[PDB]
């Protein structure tokens, strides 16, 4: 009821990349489009997160933090769901105007990463993930990565996270335990993928000036300030399993 | 702090 009504109500609508599909595929154009789409999606993630139950209860500096650390995983998970529901995982549905087939996966030089995201997409079908389970998991994904030095108010964060896990249990409700096992495994699988992308985007930003790839202002900053903290082991994901 | 981001958050 209440909790699920809210998640469904605040779920972002379709987001386009503004990609020119009439031009032949090129490394720089595909990556520049992805970056612009990433910026557009980041804007939607903030509006979404702001409306999540209990989110504004977090210290403002922590609100900023979880959004900046979780952004990649959130985009990957949602994209995997879109791919599953729109093209049965056949291709990566980054956006209606930015659909990646194998050729683009290769041209973008992110092939290995894309194969992993395609696999995640297939899991949604193999596990028969429901739209409601998808919504609760995505919400839990926002509270799955924190700094080892802790947050401004770790207590409130832990309470919020605990409450979202409780909501997932209610949605699930030996059958329950088995389901919780597969969903937590699925959630854990997002993290390694996001780490690979974190590394990829980091390297790309460092050489963007030489490869002609444009990075919007907000992204550039997140990738040069927050992403390195993840890559250097200062910020780590909370795994359910080891 | 990410100026542009904080703005969106408090907007
Ligand atoms: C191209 C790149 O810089 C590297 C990996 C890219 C990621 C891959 C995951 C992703 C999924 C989406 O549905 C939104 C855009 C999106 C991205 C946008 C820009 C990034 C961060």
């Amino acid at each position: 009821p209440i909790f699920l009504n809210v998640l469904e109500a605040i779920e972002p609508g379709v987001v386009c990349a503004g990609h020119d599909n009439n031009q032949p595929d090129s490394f720089a154009a595909l990556l520049s489009s992805l970056n612009e789409l990433g910026e557009r999606q980041l804007v939607h993630v903030v509006k979404w997160a702001k409306a999540l139950p209990g989110f504004r209860n977090l210290h403002v500096d922590d609100q900023m933090a979880v959004i900046q650390y979780s952004w990649m995983g959130l985009m990957v998970f949602a994209m995997g769901w879109r791919s599953f529901t729109n093209v049965n995982s056949r291709m990566l549905y980054f956006a209606p105007d930015l659909v990646f087939n194998e050729y683009r996966m290769h041209k973008s030089r992110m092939y290995s990463q894309c194969v992993r995201m395609r696999h995640l997409s297939q899991e949604f079908g193999w596990l028969q993930i429901t739209p409601q389970e998808f919504l609760c998991m995505k919400a839990l994904l926002l509270f799955s990565i924190i700094p080892v030095d802790g947050l401004k108010n770790q207590k409130f964060f832990d309470e919020l996270r605990m409450n979202y896990i409780k909501e997932l249990d209610r949605i699930i409700a030996t059958s329950c335990s088995r389901r919780f096992y597969q969903l937590t495994k699925l959630l854990d699988s997002v993290q390694p993928i996001a780490r690979e992308l974190h590394q990829f985007t980091f390297d790309l930003l460092i050489k963007s000036h030489m490869v002609s790839v444009d990075f919007p202002e907000m992204m550039a900053e997140i990738i040069s300030v927050q992403v390195p903290k993840i890559l250097s082991g200062k910020v780590k994901p909370i795994y359910f399993h080891t | 702090g990410n100026a542009a981001l904080r703005y969106l958050l408090g907007a």
